[PDB]
């Protein structure tokens, strides 16, 4: 009997290599097939009607700002952008799933959520712009969203960082004992940093309520996953670290919604990681939901129309405003960087207001506050 | 002035300083490689048996999830004090303190901050300690915007400042000398106190020339200043520099003027060294009162070696032979 | 001069220089994140379809793993190419830079090297590139000895340069002005050619200020000088640095000495950027020269913004009022 | 049928966490039982007593070693050491199993590679002492060992970096194509470092002939495995990177030697990564190999006597010579940071030559060549 103090295990006499299963991998979860009919009655969730009005309202509303702001760039009206298709069931059967003051950590991929929890289209639309009602100042490109009133971390550029941050506040969490779950999306580029590695081995050790949502899409920027790693996609990763893991079909908010609704009830009582990773492509989750919707009598032709038309007016009423603010005072590019600002960073700013007297006509003063 | 003391070393100061902020602060937690045990320089002994192991324990082996995942304790707000085992090997987390704490709050318009972070690591050379345990990565920091990095000469002065990098609403990098863990003892109060932080101390009043140092450095200029005024005749301001960024401008600014000469001395390489900065801006702010060119005595442009390190740093030689060039001028 | 030349952008004189590269060293590789279609920027395009899959080609999505990949590649004296694909992602390589590539000849006693590896990455401010998308790193890395950091200013340049640092036996750092690869096209010869590390180019003669720059802000400070010229009658040198270390002391401080006065401008923050080394060695070896403070015209003490680029860059009317203060003083 | 890019895997219709089984983990292969006997004759590798000799006396000249230095080290008469107790097997037995020119990267613990190496005692003490013998130097601290004749890079102190420089070194030999491996050694606890999940990916996703090879002694300083990961041990992470893995005994040189030439075989022929967890103690290697020596009539009480002395006078007989060596010229201090030296670098050894000649009374410069 072995005494190895590393590893529980019995001792084997014959050489023998473990090899990854590739070929028959993790099986995806699905709830409703892509005509919208459910496959198996006992995993249906059966949401309220309202519910899953609010689901596919929230998932078409991203869609059509996603639209809108995609041309937006196009134009050069906004320097950046990155979409959410085909990640709009992913983000909001999630969020559906969590308590709304579960804590939300993310990347680029992550409007859905907000969507879900309320974010103004106001406030979408003043980060891409900079303008005086963000909130971030104007100081990040766009898309690098950010909501203390809801929970929801601003993002950042660098891939993966906000990874072992989500464990951190995982493990806070636990300790200030009030049954609340971080969720942390990531895709499957970024699980290839090495601060993946570092956030899913300490929220095993640390026993943190943290939920990993990895979104699989197959691609990183030009990068086919062949090329991004070659175990059984980031699943089988999981069991690794010991963490508990799923794999679910990302065009099935259904699918997407019990495995998180699962993952956030065991991860709080547990105090313990769950990875979940929902298939993606870079069928469709919009037009899936919607199917169920009409087999329930929930929707139609005519009120998929007059949706079409108003959350178009909503997101074109929130464009114009946004385009015709003023940006913020240039002032701001100096306070928060210390919560205070120190004696030598206010003489910098010092410096500018006395270089904007004498050569102000020289920049673009006229669109700035004050 | 500040009741009842005991002598400590430095690494005893310093679990005083963890002791009193554990007691104070029910949110701050430690955790590192090796903290639970008391830590390889023993900074943590009897903090976890005080406290209980869900307040001051061992990570896996990894500097950048230690450093992600104190920011993210941060983020909700409660206290982390996190270890790095050597600053020769804080470089893993770079990234995770360079674009990730020191610009949390900046970029989130003030939404989100991981203030409540302190970053504590030995630091410097310890006579044997070659390359990887000799280091002092404080001008690597120094170039960016959002972090302090703060280096103590004692452990009087190493609880003041660390109970204020602690307490301070920034993320916050204390380096500790660990030539100086169980090197002398002084009088340190038992009771928390804060030292400020961005400010130097004029340790030693002067009128021919200014010596800046910091750490350790600060014992060899002291030396300087003594050597100096008995073989020269010269009557040297010594300063603790304390804090490196934000520094403390106005109190060497205000020595140089004084005197018209300065002397600048670091344990770290000369090149991208941290006293280019502070010779740069006196020269600004000064010019008209040098008497003579600001002096660095600095390591050597390599890495830190082993066997030759008697010859490598900017002992009281080095640094008295600078002085005595500089006042001949 | 070169044999023929053709119109290349800055994007294109990269694609010739790791073309010519490729061609003439069969060990050569070039690897990182998304260059086998040619790159985010365009700067591999065609190369892997001319050498192969196995020449040319994309790494899992991970710095410090194609910062250590690299190494070890050029550990067996093969030619690594590593692309890291914005330089504020060069982070998470940090260590692997600074306390392995820049140390493994040194600490083995030159049994290994790294030397065959060169480091490439797009740089510098982009308009609206905000706080990773626009940043200059060459501060951090010009603190630690064993690596070359270089930053050409043009296209003729940044062939000549790169074919250097690749072929260097000491692992490189190239940063390519991101702003300049597809701004204007000059004649690059299109066989190879070197320019000389370390060695500093006077662009433009003057007597009475010298103006130091690199990257882009080489083209800024050029402006100021015909600003300077046009508005004040003034004569300014102005030198593009090229090689942050180990930098041209030599071409700095001799220009200097004929000044009397200088003025340092780069787009990284002013505390601890590069400016600060530079002017405290030339304030060391022109001390008696100097008319005027060196003066630094850098990036203000914050992250890079987004929405406020326009107020942040040392642009040509900051770095033209400082240089008529200079002459003022 | 799923259509996923990322992953090949059929759907399922019911919500199913996979569970780590690390309570019944990856079995520990073992040749030899703890009296030195066979227990499955198939797997007996049957090595000639010449090399099965070699393997004992490499092992215990090591341990002589580690004895005399480790007091050295007590005396301050060197400032570092680590032993290599209770790692003889692993690195006497996987060495064993190598082409002498197969490339090793290590760290603390693989002195014994270059024992069976024939590394000379005089040179694995020059390091130590920092002597002119010494071909590092004496520049970095004591056991930070290299050699380029029996192709054994040099050690440096950060963990785990030597894991992605490796899988880069393997490339390379794969190009080149002149049949070689790469293996590359470290502890579980420098497994959790993010440089670990850089190496075991590139080496899959980009088809390396490397042997990655942790050894598992259930500590890392004073932490136990139970703070270091939850899963499975090491060896249950490779399966996750699409990695043929196995755990060994690491008391038992055969378990590791079997092991070592199989993954040598297959990484060399097959172009793909191999990872060996040999699990071991922080019921010894030497005296289990000794019971095995003894039942083939191949070893002795006297021969033990006559070898435990003679390794004990040969160790002496460099550990004296190394103490009374001088150091190397303090002028190397200044080379080898770049090829050529910068001509400021230059300056500042001229400045140090400078200062000796005023100074030097106050330098140990009697202990320094030149
Ligand atoms: C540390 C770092 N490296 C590189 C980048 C450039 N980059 C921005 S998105 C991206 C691909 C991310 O892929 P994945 O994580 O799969 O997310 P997806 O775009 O498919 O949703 C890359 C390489 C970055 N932002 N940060
Ligand atoms: C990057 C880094 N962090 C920390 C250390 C300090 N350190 C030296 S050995 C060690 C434990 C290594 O444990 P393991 O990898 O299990 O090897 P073992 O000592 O058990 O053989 C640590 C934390 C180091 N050398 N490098
Ligand atoms: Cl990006
Ligand atoms: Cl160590
Ligand atoms: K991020
Ligand atoms: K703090
Ligand atoms: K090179
Ligand atoms: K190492
Ligand atoms: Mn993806
Ligand atoms: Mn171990």
């Amino acid at each position: 009997k072995p005494q190895f103090p590393g590893a529980s295990a019995e001792f084997i006499d014959k050489l023998e290599f473990i090899q990854p299963n590739v070929i028959s991998g993790i099986p995806i979860y699905r709830v409703m097939d892509r005509q919208g009919q459910i496959i198996n009655p006992s995993e249906d969730p059966h949401l309220p009607k309202e519910k899953v009005l609010k689901l596919y309202k929230s998932m078409t509303l991203l869609n059509t700002m996603d639209r809108i702001l995609y041309e937006s760039q196009r134009q050069g009206r906004i320097s950046f952008y990155m979409t959410n298709y085909g990640e709009e069931g992913t983000h909001v059967g999630s969020a559906a799933a969590l308590d709304n003051t579960d804590l939300v950590f993310g990347q680029y991929r992550e409007a859905g959520v907000l969507m879900y929890r309320d974010y103004p289209l106001e406030l979408f639309m003043a980060q891409c712009y900079g303008n005086i009602s963000d909130l971030g100042k104007g100081r990040q490109m766009p898309v690098h969203y950010g909501c203390k009133e809801r929970h929801f971390v601003t993002i950042s550029s660098p891939l993966a960082t906000q990874i072992p941050q989500a464990v951190g506040a995982a493990y806070a969490a636990k300790r200030a004992n009030a049954n609340r779950v971080v969720i942390c999306y990531f895709g499957e580029g970024a699980a290839s940093e090495g601060d993946a590695h570092a956030g899913f081995n300490f929220a095993a050790t640390l026993e943190c309520p943290i939920i990993f949502f990895c979104r699989n899409n197959g691609y990183a920027i030009s990068t086919p996953t062949s090329e991004q790693y070659r175990g059984d996609g980031i699943a089988a990763r999981g069991p690794g670290y010991g963490i508990m893991s799923i794999r679910v079909d990302g065009n099935d908010v259904f699918a997407v919604y019990n495995a998180t609704k699962e993952a956030r009830r065991r991860a709080v009582a547990e105090n313990q990681p769950f990875l979940i990773e929902a298939m993606t492509y870079r069928d469709h989750p919009i037009s899936r939901l919607r199917h169920y919707l009409l087999s329930q009598g929930w929707w139609d032709e005519e009120q998929e129309k007059a949706w079409r038309k108003q959350s178009r007016r909503k997101v074109m009423e929130a464009f114009e405003q946004a385009e015709r603010k003023p940006k913020p005072n240039p002032n701001l590019l100096f306070s928060d960087v210390y919560q205070e600002m120190p004696a030598q960073l206010r003489k910098q700013q010092e410096s500018l207001a006395r270089h904007l007297q004498t050569y102000g006509e020289h920049y673009p003063l006229d669109h700035f506050d004050k | 002035e500040y009741g009842q003391t005991q002598k400590m070393n430095l690494f005893q100061s310093v679990t005083s300083a963890l002791d009193n902020s554990l007691a104070k602060d029910p949110t701050a937690v430690i955790f590192g490689e090796d903290v639970a045990f008391g830590g390889v320089f023993r900074c943590t002994v009897g903090l976890r048996d005080k406290y209980g192991k869900d307040r001051v324990f061992n990570t896996p082996l990894c500097e950048q999830g230690i450093v992600g995942f104190g920011i993210g304790i941060a983020v909700t707000g409660a206290t982390a004090i996190a270890e790095i085992q050597f600053a020769d090997y804080i470089f893993p987390a770079f990234d995770q303190i360079v674009n990730e704490a020191a610009k949390y709050r900046y970029r989130s318009g003030d939404l989100f901050n991981c203030g409540s972070l302190t970053i504590r690591s030995p630091w410097g050379c310890v006579g044997h300690g070659a390359l990887y345990h000799s280091q002092s990565p404080e001008a690597f920091f120094a170039h960016c915007p959002g972090i302090k990095v703060v280096i103590p000469r004692s452990p009087f002065q190493a609880k003041g400042l660390l109970l204020s990098c602690i307490e301070d609403k920034n993320p916050c990098i204390f380096f500790e000398p660990k030539i100086l863990y169980r090197a002398a003892a002084e009088e340190v109060p038992i009771e928390p106190y804060n030292i400020p932080l961005s400010q130097a101390e004029v340790i030693q009043e002067g009128s021919d020339v200014t010596l800046v140092a910091w750490g350790t450095q600060v014992h060899v200029i002291r030396e300087v200043a003594s050597m100096a005024k008995e073989k020269l005749g010269v009557s040297c301001e010594v300063i603790d520099l304390r804090t490196i960024i934000p520094w403390d401008v106005d109190t060497i600014c205000k020595s140089v003027i004084k005197t018209g000469r300065l002397l600048i001395s670091h344990e770290a390489p000369l090149t991208g060294g941290f006293a280019s900065e502070i010779s740069s801006t006196v020269q600004e702010e000064c010019f008209l009162n040098l008497e003579a060119p600001i002096s660095r005595v600095c390591g050597y442009d390599t890495p830190f070696p082993h066997i030759f390190e008697p010859f490598y740093i900017p002992d009281k030689w080095k640094c008295y032979d600078a002085l005595r060039k500089m006042i001949n001028y």
